[PDB]
């Protein structure tokens, strides 16, 4: 999971 | 004190963050991540609340940071109605490109983040008058933490483009 930041 | 739309954002990004502690971050995906199927597409409300969720507390520190100080001076000066509309095209497109780069697996306010900041800076170099700017010191560490970029990468540039392309365009006017 990609963290917007 | 920050105007109405700025505490909303920061209360809704709370309140979710508060549930994703005691469901885990998971259960709160499956239901706020943008579409993972095209069978929920009318899932409307995945476009938008997809920002809303962070990972870790420095993740939600950080972004409801850069989203007081950088929001707050569009509500101020550029009224309510301007950040929502700065807000919903930014998450909506920097989502849509995020899935396109890595799929649906993300989250965090840090695409309409980018895009504030990039809205605030454009806006600050080509309308000095609207009474925002951003210091040069912070387009480069702004600029420091992008090629730095596990960073949601088409939300980034996503949303800088976003608030570049609509600063520009409330500039021309």
């Amino acid at each position: 999971v990609r963290m917007a930041a | 004190r920050a105007g109405p739309v700025t505490w909303v954002m920061m209360i809704a990004c709370v309140v979710v963050f508060i549930a994703m502690q005691i469901l885990g971050d998971q259960e709160v995906m499956l239901w706020l991540a943008w579409p993972f199927d095209p069978t929920l597409k009318f899932e409307f409300w995945r476009y938008f609340t997809h920002a809303l969720m962070h990972f870790s507390l420095m993740h939600i520190l950080f972004n409801l940071l850069w989203w007081w100080y950088l929001g707050g001076a569009v509500e101020k000066r550029l009224g309510s109605g301007k950040l929502i509309v700065i807000t919903l095209i930014s998450a909506l497109l920097s989502g849509y490109v995020q899935q396109k780069f890595s799929g649906p697996w993300f989250g965090g306010l840090s695409g309409v983040v980018f895009a504030l900041m990039g809205y605030v800076w454009l806006r600050g170099e080509r309308d000095p008058q609207s009474g925002i700017y951003l210091q040069r010191g912070l387009i480069i560490f702004a600029l420091i933490w992008i090629v730095a970029g596990s960073m949601a990468n088409g939300a980034h540039i996503a949303g800088l483009a976003v608030g570049l392309a609509m600063a520009f365009v409330d500039s021309l006017n």
